[PDB]
């Protein structure tokens, strides 16, 4: 395909040019419909300034980059790749899995002094969430929390998460704004600021923490060192530090792409009203009607020693959909025996 | 020939900011005119807590 | 750019 | 126990209404409190006397009150209610006294009432009018929305609670009332406001 | 092929 | 139409009194919008509606009882408890002797004692806390 | 060769 | 006993509001207390009085009070709940006052309710109001989550933790009750909240 | 056709060239009578500056832009495209929908301190109102509100909408209005002010969200640092700020007829007078004698976590409009005996 | 109407001005099919 | 065929 | 290939 | 072609 990477160099050529790559190949991929849960994996075997790359087992086989230019102090990346978009996969029969945005907090405040960007938390998740919510496959998004989610109350993610009607929560701590200062006596100062972020996936059915990682990239602050920057305005995010957390972004997008995208979604059932159920999901996220579902009987506890446990009680009830709305789903069960057993909390999978 | 830039009255960087304006309550939800953001508290000094 | 229009460019020692 | 005697319905809320008022013909009972002489120069003022600045009224027969008043829900312009006028100044007695016009406020800070009449006292500083305040502004209900009502216990039990949802279900018939908790019961009832009035009416009567 | 370049809302900037 | 505001708002009043201009007119012709108010439909000539009016304000109805309160003068000591008002059965032990569980006990309890007439505004007070009242304690 | 996306999993 | 008698339910508690208010009508049994008058002068510039500075306003039928409420569980915004009234400064007696308009505000300093009405005192510097407090806000309940409710013994101990256990086990079946320790036992309960309380109300009868 | 595109350059040409061609298709489209819930889709592919542009599946095929100037310091582009108006369509056979305008607010009051600019959010909620109002093919504008609508509340936002007679209940947030300055030394200073705004369009029938859409351009700021701007007044509109405000509102109306627009219209049940019912849509909203309306008995519940859920009961009932005002109309129930079962807030579709 | 109210104001001492107080309590518990006018 | 160009109401100015 | 606008849905 | 101004209509 046609497409052009650009990227700012930081401090070496190496990691400029791989980051151009990076952009083209996850545009080349997004226009060609290929996941982009697989790129993730991709970008390792990448570290490499080869000029052909060889793959095998992915949608891409051979990469070759035609055209380097470092135009406007800016590498641009022009490559021409070879996607075969597949019809199957684990990620393509599954409904859209809703997520909840967590706070993100800044540990050490002492960091955010230059610039005084204290609300840099808050204004990336919202960032993850607006890329959560446009920008990813198998995800939506229900908005963001200012409560704190932690591992040792699993309880509270669970009624947090009901609360919102999120699958999953997604909060992180950002643990290094610091900056260094480069000194040239032909030119000006440099200052290099880094951006450390950890973020955490917790499962809001039981309350399990079921992704973590951990993100760090540096770039130039170009603002004077008295100057105050307002992480809501464009003067923040048009620059190259501001670059480097949409970039960071995208990547916190692309890992829960990989490794969230082929767990099988799991609707809950909202209301029983005799012999029809009520479905969370709706048109929005996937469903269509004359699905059939598989009924699941949820008993999650917390054990001895107060941590999340998991256990469901396979089921004899399958349910088709009856009628659909955008948010909801009605179902009826083709079990009407059964049908008294069916309690508010139950899950359900869609039979492939 | 003078080396210094004198200020100018009316600079964005030192003009006040006027506080937002609070929503309107609604009381036709709730039957009631309380309202968390509008109430008034008799014995209060009055002391400024808020932007403007 | 880089500078704030509201607050300026707030950008012989020797 | 009827359910309207031991439960009220949500929505249909009483609203507290207060004023500041001055009572007058007072039989040498009133004060000469700084506020007091400092309402009654200006609402001298409001009638074309304007005294000269510093002289004092010597005012005895009037004293400086606080008027509060309830406002029952469904209150339409022209009703009349209650006004407990208490004073707040170093007046003896409110006894034999009248509460001039006094604007009634609400926690928005709208006025909602006049309040006038004959106060009523027994305690002769707080004294009561049976018809004081004339209700000249509507407050909003949310009692005709939604497609259920909803009645709070006013002694709150998981017992009450199902107690009272089982004499609706048995009144009217399955899958009617539900308790939410130990204080509410939802009871589904008609879109039309004549028709859950009507609706209403039989079921507040249960036993 | 030729992959378009259109670009789409930004996420906050 | 006309409306009519009851001076005591209640539901059951203002179901009755829609129901007595039915039942004198005829059917679909007042209807209760609210605890308090009713509308009847009135012709629109003023001469008609005036006649018309004269005929609807003297209509008799029984206006319901309402909620059961117990209405308690703080300063002058008068305590009037009202219909459908219904005290728990319990033991109340006011000065030095005991009592079992409308007032008219109540008020040997405090006779009992010297205390005074006053002293059962208190104990309602104490039997609204453990909660054998079947009503409400209003204090004006 | 490139690491395989994580396969179907449930709960 | 019954299991309501001894024991109450996890997650059902109540709240302690206060607040700060002043009481009117007092037959000259009022304060003078510096804190008295800023209060009362403060009200007074909130109706559009506003004395000059340094006034004194020898006000003799004020008294500045702390009202405390309990807001009972699952209290729904319009419910009525008891205050007590008791003098901070150096007023004689509060018999036969009126409280103005108090917020009352909950331990993360926001206000639940406000509380008026008149004060019934029998100590002549402590008073009550039997529903002088209207519920304004509501506080969020665990009640309705889990797959479980929970029994706190009033009185702890083993045997009557065992005891309750054995109790609901007969009534319903077995492996329904379990005693945790020796103050709590967890009964598993409906998803549904209408029928958590429907199931509550049956097991918090059991002897 | 024979269309002109005048867009004043900001920062870039290709920007103002691709402004002034959406300004040219936007009027040949309206001219034309085609559709403009279509045109949203079609500016994604119109970021190449290419002189020839190929469509399929849409109501205009091939583009040729013949004459591009740059007079008075604005582009202007000349374009012929040929439009297909289609008779059919999903839009064409449904009533129209009245939509109140709510309140839109500045996050930051700082932002709005040059120019002093702060009643921004009511003087734009204004001009979206007349955007629907009057520039829109299937929205009518019941006035703006002073009440913000949440996501939290969807009680409110249906109350809301039941006083105003409306469907759906638009409103949004200011979330930048913050400036840069580009200097240099042969001339003045250069004030690039940012306008970014995030959409919210709620259902009022339930609560539901059924909207969300973020908007961000930058216009220069022609007023002094210390000159207060009156946003009510012709100074302000039409000064190049003004104009970007002016296309972000026109693309806001485009957003909802692309989204909106093909959702089946349903008119409520207002009042029932034995067999004949009142329908709160009329004349102005499209309504003609002797259409055919399917019933459906509405129940929206608030599910045991507080959010907002959907379930329409199917009815045998048919109505028939009988009489038509401007505003309401009345519909005979052509079953008698299910006459009973109509209340108040049921729904109505147009049988097609 | 009065007669038995002003014999329960006659048991005690009291006062006959003292039955003033004993209808606005009536008029609070809604035992009043009428308008109680001060003058 | 030419589309015409006549002006209409402002929507704010 | 121009993505199409929304097709007709209810509710 | 010009546009036709309202044709009767009532109410």
């Amino acid at each position: 395909y046609e497409v052009t990477g650009v990227a700012t160099i930081v401090s070496s050529e190496e990691t400029a040019r791989l980051h151009a790559l990076e952009d083209a190949l996850f545009k080349a991929v997004n226009f060609s419909g290929a996941d982009i849960g697989s790129i993730s994996n991709l970008m390792p075997l990448l570290e490499e300034s080869r000029n052909e790359y060889q793959f095998t087992n992915h949608e891409v086989r051979y990469i070759l980059v035609e055209s380097e230019r470092k135009r406007r102090g800016k590498v641009e990346v022009k490559i021409r790749v070879d996607i075969y978009p597949s019809a199957t996969g684990c990620h393509t029969d599954q409904y859209k899995k809703t997520i909840l945005v967590g706070n993100i907090e800044v540990a050490s405040p002492q960091q955010a002094v230059m610039g005084q960007i204290y609300q840099v938390g808050d204004d990336f998740s919202r960032v993850v969430n607006r890329q959560l919510d446009q920008t990813s496959r198998s995800f939506v998004s229900v908005g963001t929390t200012d409560y704190s989610i932690s591992s040792n109350y699993p309880a509270r993610t669970q009624m947090i998460a009901q609360d919102n009607g999120a699958q999953y929560i997604i909060g992180g701590v950002i643990t290094d704004l610091t900056a260094t200062v480069e000194s040239q006596l032909l030119q000006d100062d440099i200052i290099n600021r880094q951006f450390a972020l950890e973020m955490k996936v917790f499962d809001g059915k039981t309350g399990h923490e079921v992704f973590n990682k951990a993100y760090r990239e540096v770039a130039r602050w170009p603002f004077a060192k008295t100057s105050q920057v307002d992480t809501r305005s464009a003067r923040f995010w048009a620059s190259t530090y501001g670059e480097m957390m949409l970039r960071v972004s995208r990547n916190i997008m692309l890992d829960l792409e990989s490794e969230l995208s082929c767990k099988i979604t799991l609707p809950e059932v909202v209301a029983v009203f005799g012999n029809t159920v009520t479905m969370d999901l709706g048109r929005m996220h996937g469903v269509k009607e004359g699905d059939k579902l598989q009924l699941w009987h949820t008993a999650s506890f917390i054990d001895q020693n107060g941590l999340p446990r998991n256990k469901v009680s396979q089921s004899e009830i399958t349910l088709t959909v009856s009628r659909i709305y955008e948010h909801e789903a009605e179902l009826t069960i083709d079990q009407p025996n059964l049908a008294s057993s069916v309690q508010i909390g139950d899950v359900m999978n869609k039979i492939l | 020939l003078r080396g210094r830039s004198d200020p100018v009255a009316g600079d964005p960087a030192w003009a006040p900011i006027h506080p937002k304006k609070k929503p309107e309550h609604y009381a036709a939800a709730t039957g009631s005119l309380f309202s968390a953001e509008h109430i008034t508290d008799l014995y209060d000094d009055s002391k400024p807590r808020g932007i403007g | 750019t880089v500078v704030d229009a509201v607050e300026g460019d707030k950008s012989v020692d020797t | 126990a009827r359910i309207k005697d031991v439960a009220q319905v949500a929505g249909v809320r009483s609203n507290q209404l207060v004023g500041y008022g001055l009572v007058s013909g007072l039989p040498g009972t009133g004060e000469a409190n700084p506020f007091t002489e400092q309402s009654f120069a200006a609402m001298l003022q409001n009638f074309g006397i304007q005294m000269p600045p510093g002289t004092k009224p010597k005012i005895k027969n009037v004293a400086a009150v606080m008027v509060t008043a309830e406002l029952p829900p469904f209150s339409k312009p022209g009703q009349q209610v209650d006004v407990t006028v208490s004073s707040i100044g170093s007046a003896k007695s409110l006894r034999g006294g009248t509460l001039l016009q006094t604007f009634l406020k609400g926690l928005d800070g709208q006025v909602y009432a006049v309040a006038q009449g004959n106060l009523v006292v027994s305690n002769p500083t707080v004294g009561l009018i049976s018809s004081g305040a004339t209700v000249e502004r509507e407050i909003p209900n949310p009692f005709g929305r939604g497609d259920y009502i909803t009645f709070n216990l006013l002694e709150s039990d998981f017992t009450t609670a199902q107690r009272m949802a089982d004499a609706v279900n048995n009144f009217l018939g399955p899958q009617m009332a539900s308790a939410v908790d130990a204080t509410s019961v939802r009871v589904r009832a008609p879109r039309d406001v004549s028709q859950r009035v009507a609706f209403l009416s039989a079921i507040e009567n249960l036993e | 092929c030729a992959m378009l370049e259109p670009i789409e809302t930004d996420e906050v900037t | 139409y006309i409306t009519f505001n009851l001076l005591e708002s209640d539901f059951t009043t203002a179901q009755r009194m829609a129901d007595a201009v039915n039942n004198f007119l005829g059917p679909q012709m007042a209807s209760a919008v609210d605890a308090t108010s009713v509308r009847v439909r009135a012709p629109r000539d003023v001469s008609q509606r005036v006649a018309f009016l004269s005929a609807i304000e003297n209509l008799e109805f029984d206006p319901a009882d309402g909620a059961a309160k117990i209405i308690v003068n703080s300063r002058t000591g008068t305590i009037v408890v009202g219909k459908h008002v219904r005290l728990k059965p319990a033991a109340v032990t006011h000065g030095g002797m005991t009592v079992a569980i409308t007032l008219d006990d109540l008020v040997r309890a405090v006779n009992q004692v010297g205390a005074a007439p006053s002293d059962l505004m208190a104990i309602l007070q104490a039997l609204k806390q453990a909660g054998a009242i079947e009503g409400q304690l209003i204090i004006i | 060769q490139v690491p395989e996306k994580r396969q179907q999993t449930l709960f």
